[PDB]
């Protein structure tokens, strides 16, 4: 029914620790696999940490908060999600100071919040800048996601696809350098071909099918008209349908239906465009006038899709077709191609101009390959987005967590009070990241982790991480595990904030 | 430590469950390996009995109760789709890899190190297979040895020699001048009321529905083939009209008016017969797929035509390529250019039905393999043995290299791995040692099914050594080491190559499963 | 099918019970192997606590519940009697021989064939010991390394440095004229109220009861030892007479008359002192075994005589070899013949008792090793370490050949047996492979007790090879390969020779038991 007292905070630990203990071995390139039993007897062997916790039914409420926060992390960054839950579970894994020591939660919460500002300032000291003009340096960065995949052969092509696409969407004049993949970077798939044939289309491609055989197949200078309203007989303010039981009245309603549709379509063809793009649907009587003009009929195009077309060919959005002016034209468009590609109808408005957006064309032999190439380029574009926002890299392979753990230990000597004990626990909680990398490789954990702490004490903390494949110690200047700083900052801010949120709840009450 | 209505195994016991699943499946399918092996019975529950030694059938069709063993059943499905053979030896190797690795895992060795040993041993065994294969040209004498080796396992060693000449001759005719070979060029048919030893070749195609009329010619020496999709039965009005009748008799009078469109088209068939080769010692055949009115059957029967109706789609497809007749959807376009040519056409009468033989053709690019058996399940067992024999000869002609059989290659690969020092990790040799002893399960199982000792048979074949190349194998009858190349025991190269890739990937993923969790179950 | 009150297993389960009993006993005694191993506790049930790592003491004194495991406990008794070291490694090898053979027996192999493989491998392993044995002459530096290797296992590695010089110098004192060493020439004594590091060497024999009287000399430089078996206390009449008393005063007159038999004999002791060397710079000592009346102790103390009483029969025989005086059963026969010679004789002082030291004897042909400790169970633990170190040095002197330790020989034998082919039958090779991997358990266990990985340590020492003879072993502290000859780690040739002979005979008889029958149970 409900829980109260120390059992809530002690229960929230076991709930968050149990969820974390599953994916502990899912981190790293050597990460172990898992087995899920379907209710019908099926088996899913996927090692992806996002798919595992998605199919697991969790009873405890705090266990749901661990999953919902990880799902939000996937939207912003498609990497490092597993590291968030491991750190969020390890920081809460030490219950000694929580209960046995009889310390008040706010005393411990103040320790994490002070340790959070120190973990952020340490990463900026050990970071390194990046030259975004050279595409060779961006190649080894993206290869982190490309490795152990089937696109490794086309990896050289996969880099140019994600790099040039994000650079177009990035608008640096505003000062915030905002990049939106879910709109301007929108991707569609093309059946047929091979992986090499995949290129980056400059423009906005529409998947609308060809309804009638009369359309413009190829145009040197396309003309595009953008208007929101649908082409139909004008109705009343309500949705009430028109019911006519008399034949004489049918001729009165049909004449009004043919007159208004022909009137709006007459003002559209006055400019003589090559296509008509409407936001809503298009009736059958309206398509009869569109096929007579020998122009392409396009409908069901959202607002964001229309905003990109207006900046591409120079179009203009008008509320009603009767108000269309000469300002709406498609002048400047490269070509218009309705030609069938891969047994599917495509539309190319592509041009020589950069309307803060583009379209990615995915070629492939089968739909199984298309699904593999798609998801592999998605996170690769997010890697390009995270680097262009903060062009700074931090050493990976566990070198970043150990470099911060050494700074927290040295600073705790000057801290005087009861908060020094939980403040040092954060330094030992960051060692779980290099620990799982060694355990998955098979090498001894205690022997290597002890010698690793001696390297950051003497040598520079920017190097000497942990090799995941081999298992020994290697510098990060000689290896490509360098990771973007924007990912590590979001990881530590989320791991600490989630651990604080669960400690603040001392009672679970059921009611509405 | 788990959520309600579910179960999880945190410790290594989750790995022990998967190992016990492979060992249980290994003991079931080890008795059917080799010709001396036994047979498994398939009971569908409705009273149907099926008997076959094929590993792909005993897995894909039979549903396994244990969840983990069902994954291996799906692997043999993709295994048979590529090579077509080796599904039984595939499971036996996977079971031994997990068994030998269990000895080292119980000592505290991490599974990842063992999996790295399999990858290093797979490349060494794959490069050693390069020197074993023989590049000799494929001729009739070699294809017989390949056919006998594949058939002897799926039959009683009786129909072997009967089915040997049927499989070899069917492949040689459909491939000339290094042309890509397709098994869809060969048709499989089944007849009842005959002994199982009556299986023979069919040069043409076997048709289901024959001709019905007392005057139909039982055999026609020469004739032309006219392909038609048109139905000669009763049809509605072709032009624009309706049913106007004052009584039941007037409605039947419009029937003769609607039939006039078809009856005039029936005369066009008679006209074309007399225009092109309408003299003596000639004939004409109607392969028309749709039905034909009985009255139209009488008009065509008096001219010496053998009518056909109510055919299938696959029949008309092969009759188009074999005979050469162009599909004609309307008789107004009827022309002699769409006529084909065929040899002796006769209908062999069975104890029940009658089938049509189009045989004696020049280059039809199609043949048929006719199977005869006393029962239904006997026909199913032979049909599986033929397709398994066709893919064995197809892979032997496509890939000009063949490897010795009778466990000669598996023993030869095990010796090179032991003498091979680790090229990657010092502790990776334990995986190589486990993979080396796993390749020895093939000659061991052949000794059990033959009724001999497992140890004495393996020691003799391993004791064979010389300066030059020496490849020996397990002899089922004698038991002494026997050279498989001299006695005509050969296997396909793509089969042995695919086992090394398949047994390595599947046995690796089983060792990579850390925990078993229940989702929604 | 069986008789009432009878149980027997006709299947191979009789072997499954004996193998399961050996594997259980293997895990109990493996943790105490090596100087870094854990210690076992022995509770007598009455409150006594004993702590020792010795395999013989653990098996002999403790009681085992399983009947078959008790037979192996009787094997270490015969093993410790012939050699005195290696009882722990004896059980570990037997447990592995039955574990490796179980793998092949489960495949259907008959136990008689495996037993023949052990005999063929034993004759080859014993031949290998003759090649690697070292003929180096025994000296002080060699005996230190041999004694240190034996003592380091039974102690905390603290007293080992102290006890090393004590054990070596004790054997060198009784070694001369190429005479066979006798352990009866050295006696072990224990003392309380002292620390554990106070253990030292005593040149003479140590006695329990000392001289108690204020006038006794605390030290005597020179003196003549007089050996007597006669008691000076109140005794029965030695002539013809009896005890007749009519009152308490008359009984005292009988005592005064009976003491005259002692009194005239006490003056004979003083008469002998003034007889032989009764001048200045001389002394006299009474070693008399039986009791002495306090009047005689006070009378002889005035003349400067140190008298003793309540001795042991074995000590009186050791005193005779130190002095040379003959035992005297009658004081009327007293002569100079019973007088020996001795050096400084003084009295050590504890917090309570006092002991007599005869030290600096002329030719005692014996010494005494004196153990001191705060606790009783500590004295027993040290006494078990001394007798172990003595037999280790004794075996190294009696047999001039020594062999390297730290698992150097076992790893070297496992490599030579793999390259040796059986000269009897082909199936005997499985017995050689099982015995080869069984000798490797010793360097494996040394890695577990030291806190190191079992696989990583074995591969490094096994992969080490050269073009010349090289000796590699396990380093307990570091974990890297180590040369046993360079670090001063040595064993005895007779220990390794008897170890291979004992493990083969005992493990053979276990596999030769077909049925376990209960008679009267």
């Amino acid at each position: 029914k409900r829980e109260s007292g120390r059992k809530v905070q002690s229960g929230n630990i076991n709930a968050a620790k149990t969820i974390a203990d599953i994916i502990r071995t899912c981190l790293g390139p050597k990460s172990m696999m898992k087995m899920l039993l379907d209710p019908m007897g099926g088996i899913v062997m996927t090692n992806d940490g996002n798919a595992i916790l998605r199919e697991i039914q969790v009873q405890h409420p705090a266990a749901k908060s661990m999953i919902e926060i990880s799902r939000t992390q996937d939207e912003e960054v498609g990497d490092g999600t597993t590291s968030v839950i491991i750190l969020a579970g390890e920081m809460l894994s030490v219950a000694e100071h929580f209960l046995e020591q009889q310390m008040h939660p706010t005393v411990v919460i103040s320790a994490y919040r002070k340790a959070l500002d120190d973990m952020i300032s340490t990463l900026k000291k050990i970071s390194i800048p990046v030259d975004i003009s050279d595409s060779d340096m961006m190649l080894n960065i993206i290869n982190s996601s490309i490795t152990t995949k089937a696109i490794s052969r086309w990896s050289s092509l996969a880099c140019n696809i994600a790099l040039d696409a994000v650079k177009m969407v990035q608008f640096e004049e505003n000062g915030r350098k905002e990049i939106d993949i879910k709109k301007y970077a929108r991707v569609e798939k093309i059946p047929g071909g091979i992986i090499e044939d995949s290129c980056v289309l400059r423009g906005v491609m529409i998947n609308k099918d060809v309804t009638h055989p009369r359309m413009r197949r190829y145009i040197k200078n396309p003309r595009i008209v953008l208007l929101d309203s649908s082409l139909e007989y004008k109705k009343g303010e309500s949705q009430t349908d028109i019911e006519i039981t008399r034949e004489e009245d049918f001729t009165r309603i049909l004449q009004m239906e043919e007159e208004y549709i022909q009137q709006l379509c007459e003002d559209i063809i006055q400019l003589k465009p090559d296509v008509v793009i409407t936001e809503k649907g298009i009736s059958d009587l309206a398509q009869h006038y569109l096929m007579r003009a020998n122009i392409t009929a396009i409908r069901r195009v959202r607002k964001t899709d229309n905003n990109r077309i207006a900046r591409a060919c120079g179009a203009r959005i008008v509320s009603r077709p009767e108000e269309l002016r000469e300002d709406d034209v498609g002048t400047g468009a490269g070509l218009l191609e309705i030609k069938k590609i891969g047994d599917e109808y495509f539309t190319f408005i592509t041009d020589c101009k950069d309307p803060k957006a583009c379209t990615i064309l995915l070629r492939g032999a089968s739909k199984e390959i298309l699904s593999e190439v798609e998801r592999n380029l998605q996170d690769a574009m997010q890697v390009c987005r995270n680097v262009l926002l903060d062009p700074q890299l931090v050493p990976g392979g566990g070198a970043s967590e150990m470099a911060v753990a050494h700074a927290l230990t040295e600073k705790s000597k000057a801290m005087t009070g009861v908060e020094q004990w939980p403040y040092r626990a954060v330094a030992q909680a960051l060692e779980v990241i290099p620990r799982t990398l060694i355990q998955n490789c098979g090498a001894s954990t205690i022997r290597l982790l002890t010698s690793l702490r001696a390297k950051h004490t003497q040598e520079n903390c920017e190097t000497w991480g942990v090799n995941g494949e081999t298992g020994t110690l290697v510098d990060m200047k000689e290896l490509g595990i360098w990771e973007p700083l924007a990912v590590k900052l979001q990881t530590y801010k989320t791991a600490v904030e989630t651990a604080v949120l669960l400690l603040r709840i001392d009672d679970i009450v059921s009611g509405h | 430590t788990l959520n309600p209505k579910a179960e999880v195994a945190r410790a290594q016991a989750a790995l022990a469950v998967n190992i016990s699943a492979a060992r249980g499946l290994q003991d079931v399918l080890r008795t059917n390996l080799g010709p001396k092996g036994t047979m498994k019975m398939l009971v569908s529950g409705a009273g149907d009995i099926k008997l076959t030694k094929d590993g792909n059938v005993l897995l894909h069709e039979m549903q396994i109760q244990h969840p983990t063993a069902s994954l291996i059943a799906k692997v043999a499905t993709a295994q048979d789709d590529i090579t077509g053979d080796g599904t039984t030896s595939n499971v036996l190797i996977i079971g031994e890899l997990l068994k030998q690795a269990d000895l080292y895992i119980s000592e505290g060795l991490h599974p990842r190190i063992i999996t790295e040993g399999f990858e290093a041993a797979k490349e060494k065994a794959l490069q050693f297979l390069e020197e074993v294969k023989v590049s000799r040209e494929m001729d009739r004498e070699t294809l017989i040895d390949v056919a006998r080796t594949s058939l002897r396992t799926k039959v009683h060693a009786e129909l072997a020699d009967v089915l040997t000449e049927a499989v070899v001759d069917s492949i040689l005719a459909i491939k000339k001048q290094d042309e890509p070979i397709d098994l869809f060029m060969i048709e499989i048919m089944e007849m009842k009321h005959k002994s199982e030893t009556d299986t023979s070749l069919i040069r043409g195609l076997v048709l289901d529905h024959g001709a019905r009329h007392p005057d139909m010619k039982k055999r026609v020496e020469d004739a032309y083939i006219l392909t038609c999709n048109v139905s000669l039965e009763y049809e509605k009005t072709e032009v624009n009209s309706g049913f106007f009748y004052k009584s039941a008799e007037e409605r039947e009078k419009l029937v003769k008016a609607e039939r006039k469109f078809i009856e005039d088209r029936v005369k066009k068939i008679i006209e074309l017969k007399r225009k092109v080769c309408g003299d003596s010692d000639k004939g004409f055949v109607v392969i028309n797929q749709k039905g034909i009115d009985p009255f139209s059957l009488d008009a065509l029967s008096k001219e010496g035509i053998v009518a056909l109706r109510r055919a299938k789609r696959r029949n008309m497809e092969r009759l188009t390529l074999a005979c050469g007749g162009v599909a004609l959807n309307s008789f107004d376009d009827l022309s002699p250019d769409c006529l084909g040519h065929a040899g002796l056409v006769y209908e062999y009468t069975l104890g029940e039905e009658k089938f049509t033989f189009i045989e004696k053709c020049n280059n039809p690019r199609s043949v048929t393999l006719l199977i005869k058996g006393p029962n239904k399940h006997t026909l199913t067992q032979i049909k599986d043995a033929v397709r398994d024999g066709l893919r064995a000869v197809k892979n032997a002609i496509d890939d000009g290299c063949v490897v010795p059989g009778a466990g000669a290659v598996e023993v030869a690969m095990a010796e090179a791995l032991i003498k091979h020092k680790p090229s990657v990790k010092g502790r990776a040799q334990l995986g190589v040692q486990a993979f080396a002893d796993a390749l020895l399960i093939i000659p061991k199982v052949l000794a059990q099914n033959s009724g001999f000792d497992l140890q004495e048979t393996l020691v003799k074949i391993q004791a064979e050594h010389s300066e030059s190349g020496q490849l020996v194998g397990v002899d089922l009858n004698t038991g002494e080491p026997m050279v498989a190349a001299e006695v005509g025991v050969w296997d396909n190269y793509c089969v042995k190559k695919q086992l090394l890739h398949s047994c390595t990937v599947i046995a690796t993923n089983i060792l990579l499963v850390d925990e078993i969790m229940r989702a929604g179950m």
